[PDB]
């Protein structure tokens, strides 16, 4: 037994393994390789981690509710933030009110990503400030948003109110303001006398100017009232200018702008104490895969979204027995 | 059922083979061996980490965005929004399938590149020694024990000291 | 005559065809295959296939006539479809109106699939029900949008309108609603006693609230007059509340809503009686290729518009002679 | 203007062979043949067939979208509608010919490396009884009748049965 | 010395040079070849070439202060361009004014290319034409917009305006137009009689009606007035109307409107007398390459933006010493 | 250090061919000699000018478009604009980065080809006169002068005349 002593036989080789895996090519739809590996991330943890990015848990709060002042969302004041989560649970308590185009404004406060408030002096001349109501319940007294002042006739009269606030800082000054439509024809005469009150906020080269609407909406925590929130953003070297007949809910103060990489979630998930940089509303997910199909929505340093649940990537050869 | 003959790359692969990707197996008068080229082995891996690092070559950090969910109809804005990220979502995913696919096409072609490569090095060093079987292997028309296969592993194998005794095989 | 018995010649070959074809590679710009197929789908039957998809064709009507009550578009009444087809020939015989955002309730409507329609019982106290105008003829006699009720004077007066309509169903419900714009400050206390009308429509958290304008507009069917429409959705569990003072053009009901596949498309082209998945105004194309440049404008399952005409991909070796 | 001596695949195709892609022509003491290589041309085709399926791996269903074409001018939004539609189908341009070009040259390479792979199997069943010609073809240095030629197309050619008789042709 | 007479040593080979370039592969990250060529470019002359385009610099002008004819731009009127550039240095001195959806009407306006002014023999019974403002001094005589008219009473009253246009021409034309806001209750008054005018213009199909609102806004050259700019775009066979109680700043006429490769750029770069097919805000740049990382923003036939600021294309084969 | 020896494109580039990008350097009776081949070398160049005209295959002229700078804060519609043309870029950046990188890949892929395509021609006119040496070169078991080294490049060497004596020279 035993081969020639004369000659010899040398044969080359590559290895192979009893347990190969399916890839595709542009040759073949279904190759066995040696090894191969995800490149797409298709599971979560399911909990959105605080670090490194800076989570601010709304809870009961929309940023919106955080930024008027509603009294529950009173914790929230100056807040800022990488990441706002608001959660399916919130809920208002104030005054009943609407935004035209309450997704700017939701957007451009998110991405300006604190509600870092200064007060300014405004003098309101021949008003009553501070208005209440029992749909804005701050303790077991009348209340109202913290950022707004409801003002309302004094004596007998509603004088045109008529102020000015110059931005003589170096930032974007973000002021928030209101219109309120009562729901009878006696109650617009019963706080602001004049019968179609207007509200006009201009700066040097824009303005807004609204007038309100009488009329009964949806009782809403006692009220068929509402108020309608505008915004005015002045530049540095511009004016604000507050004309109005009536029925104006008032700024206390500006909202310093920022810009940066601040934005704004929606979910549900738990907030985690752990570490990850890609933030999807199904929980935090790994950042090693160059895809993933988790969720569109993502925030950080995160895999693209794509359809597919697999790709595999060859890291071996083909797989032959 | 047959046991005995050693085989090549044609149409096999060695599972046996365990501290390498490529490597020989030989018979001769000592009996048979086999050993892993680290070479070809670190080459076909190099080339596979460089692929495996570009296509890891570190995640896009996106911030503020559009939204992506709505909970109110509201046609013209929102459709647009919708069709933006759709047509996003369909072009990356077309590029990560066809990524995968080239890669993978890559891969294998290295792969198989690399032991072809071993193959004609092997076959240059040996001259008119010896002889393809057609079956990755070479008949070497001379005694050829542990220490002379070693030198063909080795790169020093010198084909002058056994050509006369491997033609005299061959032929006459 | 005949080769040497001593040896034989063995060539290897591979096939070559009289007819290549050029196409397109990496190498080179121009290079002879055996065969090659198109890739790029370059023509239309020039028909629109009914099948498989639900095609109503709206002849004389756009979609928001069909939703109004157009008399000529009362055929379409409760209508469905997977595609609607408008038609360049396609009129409006009713009261000359406008829809500031024509196009989002053009999509949204053509979204939702359905004209499918319930009546509601709105009551309307003090007003007279059902005007009707010669700009409308239904039949001889003067009419107007079958979904819409033209409110105005009873005796002498209108009283502030004031009702309201909870959804206590599972589905969104559609409102059109609508604002008369009389022509003449005459025309105004004709029919609504009141100077300066308003409508405000409200649900819980969204109001749209609109002022009349007198005025005269270009006479369109006999008129100077318009009414603008606009819409408001009400979600399960809110409540849809109407006030308005005068030139309320009220709705009779609601519009069901859905979500699904349906759309709409602008064509002229005939409507097929045969099959085909894909749909552009061109007609109906195949689908067996991956990619068209017949129109960027599609629905269904159709390949991809590009701008090339033709692309080649070889399905055969080079051609050599 | 010479009749009479065949040739293989450099730089030449045949125009007469319609039952195969690749194949064998032969001439021997009996004449002349030819015979097509079913394995070569099924693996050809099995792998454009492969591309064609995956190329038209079916359609993307879309249903409703956004407008394209406008009657009225609006500005801004109309302008942002038309751009997000113009850069989608400028992508999926480039992704249409990079395709047809990279598939292209890949078809022609496989085609061609299937025709490189059926000479090398030849060459490799003939060990020292053929020479290569040059030109596509082996001179078969041994009577090799119909009988012969077609063991080697059967790849059941013995080598040794012929080698004294090759190799003495060849050298002595 | 020399080699054996009885055989020769052919060797096959390729060159090889002392100066390689490193270019990126699939295969590797960092191969050196014997030469490569960049396929992004990254630098400006930092001059916009004049030719081929058009290039209509607006100095202290911007396309809308050109439109609507503030003096100092006068020299602007009935202008053309490829590529109209504005400056960052521009400055308003006419009446101060706001453009609700500035953007849009810049758009548009950019696109047609002209600012080509047809008058129109617009009838204006009962009212003064002509107004003029200390804001908009044109020489040392106050004056206002060329391409508007400031309405105004006459005698002591300012009946209802009422006027049409039709457009039996084979162009689009557009209509640009105002509505007045004085600051003062008693300015409003004063000028128009009525105590809240109204504007409402109108085509067949659609309208547009605005009401003024007094309030006093920040102090512009003067005045804290103001005034809006609205336009309408009357298509061939349709009719424009004009129907106003006051505070009508209007058309004198429409520009004729165009569609073409017409745009707008903003940039401080220096025009140059050379030639250049891509424009970017930077100046000019080649479009020999591929791709380009100067700027997001170009005119022309360009290279495409990307975001690398190189990539070497090998133009030769691996470099071995 | 040793000159003296030529040697091949085995792991070693000729900085001394300035004529040509492919040749052969040869050492004979009468010396040493050196000589480029141009169709090698026009074939790589015809390939390479072809892929950087179509990438250079003339640029896309846009007109008016989006605006992509904005001066003031908006929210909703501007994020859009900004999401649309940062999408835009993202996947135009990624088809020049896979661009080059396939490209440079298959540059490089098509030079060594030519490389080894033009040493197999040179094998197969060879036959059995020559014998690889490993290298890149061959050894050429015959008298060779100049002019029999210019057949060689000129594809007019005749194999038979030198049949019998390299055969004698490689065995007996
Ligand atoms: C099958 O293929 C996969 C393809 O990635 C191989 O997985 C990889 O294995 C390498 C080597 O163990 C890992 O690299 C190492 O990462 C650590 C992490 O810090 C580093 O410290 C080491 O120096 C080394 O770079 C790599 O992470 C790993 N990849 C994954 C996704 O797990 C795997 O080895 C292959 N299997 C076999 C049996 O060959
Ligand atoms: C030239 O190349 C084209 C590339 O597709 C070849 O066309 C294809 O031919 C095959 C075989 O006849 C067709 O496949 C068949 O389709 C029917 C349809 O149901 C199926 O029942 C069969 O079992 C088979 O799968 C394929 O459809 C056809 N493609 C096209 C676009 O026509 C063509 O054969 C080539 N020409 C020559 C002469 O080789
Ligand atoms: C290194 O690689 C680059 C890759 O392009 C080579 O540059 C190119 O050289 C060719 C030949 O000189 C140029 O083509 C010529 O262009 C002129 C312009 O009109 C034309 O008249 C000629 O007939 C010819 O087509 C080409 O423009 C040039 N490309 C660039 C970007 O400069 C270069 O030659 C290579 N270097 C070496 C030493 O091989
Ligand atoms: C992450 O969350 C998303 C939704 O936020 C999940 O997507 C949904 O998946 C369910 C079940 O497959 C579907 O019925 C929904 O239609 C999906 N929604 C959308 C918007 O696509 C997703 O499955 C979650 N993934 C993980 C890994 O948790
Ligand atoms: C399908 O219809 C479209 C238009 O609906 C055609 O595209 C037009 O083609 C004409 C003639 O070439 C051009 O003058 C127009 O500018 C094109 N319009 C657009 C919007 O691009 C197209 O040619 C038709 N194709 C077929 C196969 O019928
Ligand atoms: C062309 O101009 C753009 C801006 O118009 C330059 O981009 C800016 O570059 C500076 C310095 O690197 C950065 O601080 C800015 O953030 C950049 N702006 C934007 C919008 O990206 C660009 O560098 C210029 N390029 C050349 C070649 O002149
Ligand atoms: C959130 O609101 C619920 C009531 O809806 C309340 O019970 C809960 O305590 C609130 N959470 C916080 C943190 O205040
Ligand atoms: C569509 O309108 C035309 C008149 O414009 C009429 O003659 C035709 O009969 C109408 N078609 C249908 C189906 O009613
Ligand atoms: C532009 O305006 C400045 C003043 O701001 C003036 O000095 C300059 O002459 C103006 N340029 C032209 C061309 O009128
Ligand atoms: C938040 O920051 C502002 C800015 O200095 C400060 O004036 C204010 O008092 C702070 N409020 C809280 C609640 O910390
Ligand atoms: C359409 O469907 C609604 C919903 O049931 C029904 O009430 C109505 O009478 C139907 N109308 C027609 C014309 O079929
Ligand atoms: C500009 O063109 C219009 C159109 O003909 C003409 O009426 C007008 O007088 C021209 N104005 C100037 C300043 O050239």
């Amino acid at each position: 037994p035993g081969n020639d002593n004369s000659t010899a036989t040398l044969c080359l080789g590559h290895h192979a393994v009893p347990n190969g895996t399916l890839v595709k090519t542009i040759t073949n739809d279904q190759i066995e390789v040696t090894n191969a590996t995800e490149l797409v991330q298709s599971s979560s943890t399911g909990k959105i981690c605080n670090n490194p990015h800076r989570i601010l848990d709304g809870i009961n709060c929309t940023l919106i509710d955080a930024l008027l002042g509603d009294p529950h969302c009173d914790g929230f004041q100056n807040e800022t933030w990488d990441l706002f989560v608001e959660r399916s649970k919130a809920f208002s308590n104030c005054y009943p009110y609407d935004v035209p185009d309450y997704a700017s404004l939701r957007s451009l406060v998110a991405s300006s990503g604190t509600l870092e408030f200064i007060n300014e002096g405004f003098t309101w001349t021949g008003v009553t400030q501070n208005g209440g109501s029992n749909a804005c319940k701050r303790g077991p007294d009348s209340g109202f948003f913290s950022r707004l002042n409801w003002l309302y006739k004094s004596g007998s009269a509603y004088p045109v109110l008529n102020v000015t606030m110059p931005n003589n800082d170096n930032f974007d000054k973000l002021y928030i303001w209101g219109v309120h439509h009562p729901s009878t024809d006696q109650e617009q005469t019963n706080l602001y006398v004049q019968a179609s009150g207007r509200v006009t906020v201009s700066t040097k080269r824009s303005q807004q100017t609204i007038i309100p609407n009488i009329g009964s909406r949806p009782w809403v925590r006692g009220l068929s009232s509402r108020i309608s929130i505008y915004w005015t953003i002045v530049k540095p070297g511009d004016i604000l200018v507050i004309n109005s007949n009536g029925n104006l809910i008032a700024p206390r103060g500006y909202f310093k702008m920022r810009t940066g990489k601040s934005s704004i979630m929606r979910s549900d998930a738990p907030i985690g104490t752990c570490i990850s940089e890609c933030i999807t509303p199904n929980g935090s997910i790994p950042n090693d895969k160059p895809f993933q199909n988790v969720n569109k929505i993502t925030y950080g340093a995160c895999p693209k979204y794509v359809k597919q649940n697999t790709l595999k990537l060859a890291t071996g050869m083909r797989n032959v027995p | 059922g047959i046991f005995g003959a050693i085989a090549g790359f044609i149409e096999n692969g060695w599972e046996g083979m365990i501290d390498g990707w490529y490597g020989f197996r030989h018979q001769n008068s000592e009996g048979t061996g086999q050993a892993a080229d680290l070479k070809s082995t670190q080459a076909a891996i190099d080339q596979i980490n460089g692929k495996l690092n570009r296509v890891i070559e570190k995640t896009n950090e996106k911030f503020h965005q559009i939204e992506k969910e709505f909970s109110e109809v509201e046609g013209r804005i929102q459709d647009l929004e919708k069709y933006v990220e759709d047509t996003k979502i369909d072009l990356w995913s077309y590029n990560a399938e066809l990524l995968v696919a080239l890669e993978n096409q890559h891969t294998i072609d290295l792969t198989d590149s690399e032991m072809n490569k071993l193959f004609e090095k092997t076959r240059r060093q040996l001259r008119e020694n010896a002889e393809d079987m057609g079956n990755g292997c070479f008949k070497i028309y001379h005694k050829c024990d542990n220490a002379c296969i070693g030198s063909i592993r080795n790169g020093t194998y010198d084909h002058d000291v056994y050509r006369d005794e491997a033609l005299n095989n061959r032929f006459q």
